[PDB]
C-alpha cells in the first residue's frame, strides 16, 4: 500500500533484503527468459512514470528519493519541504514528483561522469556501507549547501538503492558489508556491471539459440576480460532487473 | 520498443566437458568426418567455430553439424547441408545448456573422458557431459560463490562448507566450467557433486572424470544453484552454518537458498 521505505536505524541483512525485493517488485513490468524487466516506456503515462522511496535515519529524520519507473534511475530527492532534481531531469519529474515542496535544480546530471566530476572522486574511491548511508541521509536532510558533498553522497545512495535493485551482485555486496560491519569500495567487476546494464539487457532480450547476437564484455576482480555470449552464462545470474528493450517473438 | 530482431546469425565456439571445444576432426571437412571434443586452441580457428543459422543448423566452414542417426550412440559429423537428411541437421540449444536434435529427441553428448573423443547423441540425462556453453571465450568462469550473511563457499579437501568471505583465500575461488561443473581452483579434477540423487544429500568433492548429472549446475535467475536432473537446489542445512554442510533440497526461496556469483 504505502511507498517503499528503508528504516536504517534498525537495518539488518534481512530488512535490507526485504527493502530491495519490494523495490524490485515495484519496478517489475514483466519477465523475459525468467528475468524481471522494467515496464515498457511506451506503456506508462507520465503521471505514473515515477515512484517514491523513503530512507529514514530516525523517527524524525529521513529523506525521499524520486525514481523513474522507466529506467530505475534516481531523478531527485526530498529533504523537508525542499526537493532537488538532477539538472538532467525532464519537465515531468518535478511536475509529478515532490508536488508541494519548493523544488530546485542541481547543477549536475544524474550520470556517474557528472556526479564523479562534482565529487572530485570516482566511484572506485567512494566507500559504501550502512554508516555511509546513514551519514548521507542526515547530510541530505540538513541543508549544508555543498554540491561536492551532495554529489558524493548521491553516488553512495544510487548504488545502494538503484544499482542494488538492478544487480543481485550489488545487494549481495551491501549485505556482506552489513554483516561485516565494515565499509567497502566497488571493485572493477561492480563497475563493470553498473557500466554494462543496458547492453546486458539488450543481449538477454535478443537471445536466440541461447546465444547473444553480439558479445557483452565484463571485467572481473583481477581486471580480466570475461567475454559473455550465452544467456546461460553464470555471470548472467548477477542481473536482478533488466532495462526494457524489446519483446521477443519474431 | 516493439519486437526483437532475430535475423542475427552469430559465429562462436561451443565449450563443454572439461572445458574442451566442439572440434571438426583434423580440420577435415569431408562428409562424414566425425565431430569430437578437442583442446580449445589459443587461436580462434575455423574448425572450432560454428554459426548459429536461423534455420536451426550449426555450421562450420559451410557444412552442418549432423547426427549419423536417431538412435542412442550414433555419432555426430560434419556434412553437406543439402546432401544430408534435413532432420539430422537441426538442433535446439536450450537455456539449460542442452543441445537437442528435435527429430530424435536425443542430445549432443561427449561420452569419452579423454580428449579426442567423438561426440554422439544420447537419451538426455542432464549430465555434465551433455552440458554446453556457446561463446568464443570458452574458459571456465572463475569467481566466488556467496551464500547468505557474509558467508562464502570454501573448499576443504574433498569437503565444502561456508566461511566468512575473504578475497585473499584461494580456497574460495571457483571455476564454473562451460559444462556446468563447479570446480575448486586449486584442483580442477574435483567437482561439487551430490552424494545421492535424493533430498537431503550433502554436496561433496568428487573426480570430475565421472561427469554425472550430479556434477552439473545452473545459476538460476532466482538466485539459486539448481540441478536439472534432481530438480533441487543447493541449500544450507537448516540455515545453520556451523553444520559445515551444504545439501540438496527442494526450492523454498529462503535466504539459506540464495547465492551470488561474486567475481
Ligand atoms: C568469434 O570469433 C570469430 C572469428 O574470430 C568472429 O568472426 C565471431 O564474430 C566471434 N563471435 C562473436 C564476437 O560473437
Ligand atoms: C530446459 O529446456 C526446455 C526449454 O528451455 C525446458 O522444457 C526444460 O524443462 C528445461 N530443462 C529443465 C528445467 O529440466
Amino acid at each position: 500500500q504505502d511507498p517503499i521505505k528503508f528504516t536504517t536505524g534498525s537495518a539488518t541483512p534481512a530488512s535490507y533484503n526485504q527493502f530491495i525485493d519490494a523495490l524490485r517488485e515495484r519496478l517489475t513490468g514483466g519477465l523475459i527468459y525468467g528475468i524481471p524487466v522494467l515496464r515498457d516506456p511506451s506503456t506508462v503515462e507520465k503521471p505514473n512514470q515515477y515512484v517514491t522511496v523513503e530512507l529514514s535515519y530516525s523517527d524524525t529524520v529521513s529523506i525521499q528519493l524520486g525514481i523513474d519507473l522507466t529506467n530505475a534511475y534516481v531523478v531527485a530527492y526530498r529533504a523537508g519541504s525542499e526537493s532537488f532534481f538532477f539538472r538532467n531531469a525532464p519537465a515531468s519529474a518535478s511536475t509529478y514528483l515532490f508536488t508541494g515542496t519548493q523544488q530546485y535544480s542541481l547543477p549536475f546530471d544524474g550520470n556517474y561522469d557528472d556526479l564523479e566530476k562534482w565529487a572530485h572522486q570516482s566511484r572506485q574511491r567512494i566507500s559504501l556501507g550502512l554508516e555511509a548511508l546513514r551519514q548521507g541521509i542526515k547530510f541530505l536532510r540538513s541543508g549544508a549547501s555543498d554540491d561536492e558533498e551532495i554529489a558524493r553522497t548521491l553516488i553512495v545512495i544510487i548504488q545502494m538503492v538503484a544499482e542494488a535493485a538492478r544487480f543481485r551482485y550489488v545487494s549481495k555486496l551491501v549485505v556482506i558489508s552489513l554483516s561485516n560491519r565494515a565499509a567497502f569500495q566497488p571493485d572493477p567487476s561492480m563497475l563493470s556491471l553498473e557500466n554494462t546494464w543496458e547492453p546486458l539487457s539488450r543481449a538477454v532480450q535478443h537471445t536466440v539459440q541461447d546465444t547473444f547476437p553480439q558479445n557483452v564484455t565484463l571485467i572481473n576482480v583481477r581486471q580480466e576480460r570475461v567475454v559473455v555470449s550465452s544467456l546461460s552464462h553464470p555471470s548472467v545470474s548477477a542481473l536482478a532487473l533488466m532495462l526494457f528493450v524489446c519483446n521477443p517473438l519474431n | 520498443s516493439k519486437i526483437c530482431s532475430s535475423h542475427y546469425e552469430p559465429t562462436v565456439r561451443i565449450g563443454g566437458r572439461d572445458g574442451l571445444c566442439v572440434d571438426v576432426s583434423d580440420n577435415a571437412y569431408n562428409n562424414g568426418n566425425p565431430i569430437i571434443l578437442w583442446k580449445c586452441k589459443d587461436q580462434l580457428e575455423v574448425n572450432q567455430l560454428w554459426t548459429l543459422k536461423s534455420d536451426k543448423t550449426i555450421r562450420s566452414k559451410g557444412k552442418c553439424l549432423t547426427t549419423y542417426g536417431y538412435a542412442p550412440g550414433n555419432y555426430v559429423m560434419i556434412y553437406d547441408c543439402s546432401s544430408a537428411v534435413a532432420e539430422a541437421t537441426y538442433w535446439d540449444i536450450w537455456d539449460n545448456g542442452t543441445i537437442i536434435n528435435p527429430k530424435s529427441g536425443l542430445v549432443l553428448s561427449a561420452e569419452s573422458s579423454s580428449m579426442g573423443g567423438t561426440l554422439t547423441v544420447q537419451k538426455n540425462d542432464y549430465r555434465m557431459r551433455q552440458g554446453w556453453r556457446t561463446g568464443n571465450d570458452t574458459s571456465p568462469f572463475v569467481t566466488s560463490i556467496a551464500g547468505f550473511f557474509k558467508l562464502c563457499m570454501e573448499a576443504h579437501g574433498n569437503s565444502m562448507w561456508l566461511d566468512v568471505c575473504d578475497i585473499t583465500k584461494e580456497e574460495q575461488q571457483w571455476a564454473v566450467y562451460p559444462d556446468g561443473s563447479i570446480r575448486p581452483v586449486q584442483n580442477t579434477n574435483n567437482c561439487l557433486t551430490c552424494e545421492e540423487h535424493k533430498q537431503g544429500a550433502t554436496i561433496v568433492m568428487m573426480g570430475c572424470s565421472n561427469a554425472w548429472a550430479s556434477q552439473r549446475w545452473v545459476f538460476k535467475s532466482d538466485g539459486t544453484i539448481y540441478n536439472l536432473y534432481d530438480d533441487m537446489v543447493m541449500d544450507v542445512k537448516s540455515s545453520d552454518p556451523s553444520l559445515k554442510q551444504i545439501i540438496l533440497w527442494p526450492y523454498t526461496g529462503n535466504a539459506n537458498q540464495m547465492w551470488a556469483t561474486l567475481f
